[PDB]
């Protein structure tokens, strides 16, 4: 199987942020730099 | 109000700014976001929609002589992007007859009719003494991000379908700067940008852009069910 | 079930390293432990999500 | 909390009055030549309350739905009845509550006016909204208060 | 916006399982009798939207709590015999 | 830039390049749903 | 692309307030749509409000006039609350004068009934005097696009005439929400439901059909040179 991301995949980096995948949003949405380019990632500051 | 100015310096078959000189107060945003929106999501064009590839039976699969492996090359395959040139047109194959000890690199594609690769450099394989290649790629038309787990194109037994990203808009931004222009110090300056492949032009893609804004529009028409409770 | 596979590195005909990266493992990029992406990131609430 | 937590700048002091400091029209002066920054403490007043006063919530709001002020600045402005010193995000906040209970007046004597909203008022409000309004209601509030407050995190960014 | 009017419906019953086990048989011979046994019929039935629009709301339990609070309905702790009352249902379209 | 609408949002974001791991868990391989089906000749109730 | 062109509803008060959907529509559209209305609707949709006041006897913008159990500001704002449009179509500005008796309750109705004017809410409480009651009012109304305060523009008409915010925009609010409705197989597609509310002016429908004309007129700019 090949299998990409899906809505309730997990991610995580090495810092210990865990956390489920809960929308993916098309590129019209999702915030952008002023040049054009858009994020890739959205992470809640709360969990800090 | 007086009326604005419409600058276009359009550069390449990709890249173009364009502008409108004196704009309302706040207008700016208040067009130049519906538009880079459309823009981003509707404009229509090409991608390789299916694959075949010689002595190979599925995905996961891997050529003698050819240093890549079927996914590296599917993967590569997926950058490649196509003209084309009869508006008729609705999907054809390109053909990479390959051979030997070379380096593939998409240019190496078969030269078709109404048709062109636009990428040229971009490797799509590197081969060693042996390595065979031949390959039939599919290339139709579509709008948007339809992958192959959807879609699926049956070309043939052993074909592989692969995942298709369609836009031809690249990347947009638009600029609400301060014009000088003998009214108010509070006038916007609309400069909208777009990035292409070298298939659909940035003027090509802004024009069709509003026409889809246009016709949304056009849909606050005919008013329905109405007398509330009053 | 994680399937490793390795992937070539070198170049037909080269001098090689006394024992450099002949080829790549499964979560190896370039012979530096490769365990998952890089991603431009916001950190900011969205609306719930 | 953010959408109801009033702006307290510093620059002045030197400034506010019972009577008059210099003259009302002056005193509003002051803020334009840098000099002593809107919604500043002085004596009686801020000049906040002086550059603007709203006749109706719509007109306050509507002012911060162009570069005017900022939600948490604060503003002469009658709402129901009476001049209120308060703020534009105070006011919306009011309204949120009442306009999502189907009664604008009892929410404005359930709620805690004049001050910050957070975990312990709003639990309070909750249930003494549940008190005086049957779950049905309350579950109603519930989920404006959780709309406003996903989507007011967001826009102040 | 939860249940059609749950708080006023409560205040009907000495206790809130009594709620839960009168909507249950109400809905229970509701649905036998091919809801040809209404008591708030004419334009006061509960309604759905489609990619047509407004038919008639499938569900029982609804039924019995709008049909409940019209005071029309009558229940009762031990008035009527059940060996009778089961027969004599059979009067305008059974099952 | 929020990208549903043009403006901003007010107060700057901080933004950056983070590595992220996607891990072993994946809602592919959790989650089913069962109505009726082979009920065991054991124990007499669904598994299997 | 598949699907059909969509349905639009809207769900009407009959002067101010007017709800709006526009249904099935593309994963987006609700706010590629929703957005740019709701600013045009509170920007762009040409209004007329009061815009200065000169009261007989003492100026400035916070006195008490002796008569008058109001004071110049409750007065002044009270003002604001009133809506008024304009007959003659090439009109670009009036003045309104008031003759106030003795003991009684002003309303807006109480200024002077002059044609070319047609007075919208003539039942507003404007002020009351007590015994002796002397207040002499003329106040300029005036053609505007948006929110425009006293602070920036500064009416001049006379010299103890004051100058007042500007609201001139028959929409006094306007709020959408873009939720997603099931189309078969489909669970997502968007469906936009615009909420207007205005004065007594103009009507919802109106300011959006307005509006929707001022974007589409816009995006026509768009045209190679």
């Amino acid at each position: 199987q090949k299998r990409k991301l899906q809505v309730g995949d997990k991610l995580a980096n090495r810092h210990g942020n865990k956390g489920v995948v809960a929308k993916i949003l098309p590129v019209e949405d999702m915030p952008h730099l002023p040049d054009g380019t858009p994020v890739d990632v959205i992470l809640n500051p709360l969990g800090v | 109000l007086k009326a604005p100015v419409f600058t276009a310096t359009t550069q390449g078959d990709h890249y173009g700014e364009f502008v409108l000189e004196p704009l309302e107060r706040g207008f700016g945003v208040t067009l130049g976001n519906p538009l880079r929106r459309i823009l981003l999501s509707s404009i229509p064009g090409t991608a390789v929609t299916s694959v075949y590839i010689e002595d190979v039976l599925h995905e996961f699969s891997t050529i003698p002589g050819v240093k890549e492996d079927v996914v590296e090359i599917i993967l590569n395959l997926k950058e490649l992007v196509v003209r084309f040139l009869d508006p008729k047109m609705a999907s054809t194959t390109l053909i990479l007859r390959a051979e030997g000890p070379k380096e593939v690199r998409a240019g190496d594609f078969t030269p078709s009719a109404d048709v062109e690769i636009m990428n040229p450099d971009l490797h799509i394989a590197t081969l060693e003494e042996g390595g065979k290649l031949y390959m039939e790629v599919r290339v139709d038309r579509g709008v948007g991000y339809v992958p192959a787990e959807r879609h699926g194109i049956k070309d043939r037994i052993n074909a592989i379908p692969v995942d298709a990203i369609f836009s031809p808009v690249r990347r947009v931004a638009f600029q609400v700067e301060d014009t000088r222009l003998g009214q108010r110090t509070d006038l916007d300056k609309l400069t909208l940008r777009i990035w292409t492949d070298g298939s659909v032009t940035p003027l090509e893609a802004l024009n069709q852009a509003v026409a889809i804004l246009k016709e949304h529009l056009n849909y606050f028409a005919n008013p329905e069910a109405s007398l509330l409770p009053t | 079930g994680t399937a490793f596979d390795q992937r070539p590195r070198v170049r037909v005909g080269q001098r090689v390293k006394k024992g450099d990266l002949l080829a790549d493992g499964p979560a190896s990029e370039e012979g530096f432990l490769a365990l998952g992406q890089n991603v431009l990131v916001a950190i900011m609430p969205f609306d719930g999500y | 909390y953010y959408i109801t937590q009033v702006r307290k700048e510093k620059k002045g002091a030197g400034m506010a009055f019972a009577t008059p400091e210099e003259a009302l029209a002056a005193y509003e002066r002051g803020e334009v030549a840098l000099n002593a920054p809107i919604v500043v403490a002085g004596r009686e007043t801020s000049v906040g309350r002086l550059k603007f006063v709203f006749a109706n919530p719509d007109e306050a709001l509507l002012a911060v739905a162009h570069g005017l002020l900022d939600l948490q600045d604060v503003v002469t402005v009658r709402y129901l009845g009476r001049r209120l010193e308060t703020s534009p995000g105070r006011i919306l906040f009011a309204r949120i509550v009442g306009e999502a209970v189907g009664d604008e007046k009892v929410a404005q004597e359930l709620i805690q006016m004049d001050v910050p909203q957070e975990k312990n008022s709003l639990k309070d409000l909750v249930y003494q909204a549940f008190l005086r309004l049957g779950m049905e209601k309350t579950a109603r509030l519930l989920d404006a208060l959780k709309y406003y407050g996903f989507t007011l995190s967001t826009t102040s960014g | 916006m939860a249940e059609p009017g749950i708080d006023k419906l409560f205040g009907m019953v000495d206790s809130k399982y009594r709620l839960t086990v009168v909507v249950a048989k109400r809905a229970q011979q509701l649905l036998r009798h091919r809801f040809k046994n209404t008591v708030l019929e004419p334009e006061e039935r509960p309604k759905m939207r489609t990619l047509e629009g407004l038919y008639d709301d499938p569900n029982a339990v609804t039924w019995a709590m709008k049909e409940l609070l019209t005071g029309r309905l009558f229940f009762g702790e031990n008035l009527v015999p059940e060996d009778r009352l089961q027969k004599e249902m059979e009067r305008l379209y059974p099952t | 830039y929020d990208g549903r609408t043009g403006e901003p949002f007010e107060g700057p974001i901080v933004v950056g390049q983070m590595f992220i791991m996607k891990l072993y868990h994946m809602v592919e391989d959790k989650m089913h749903a069962r109505s009726t089906g082979p009920y065991s000749l054991i124990t007499q109730q669904p598994l299997g």
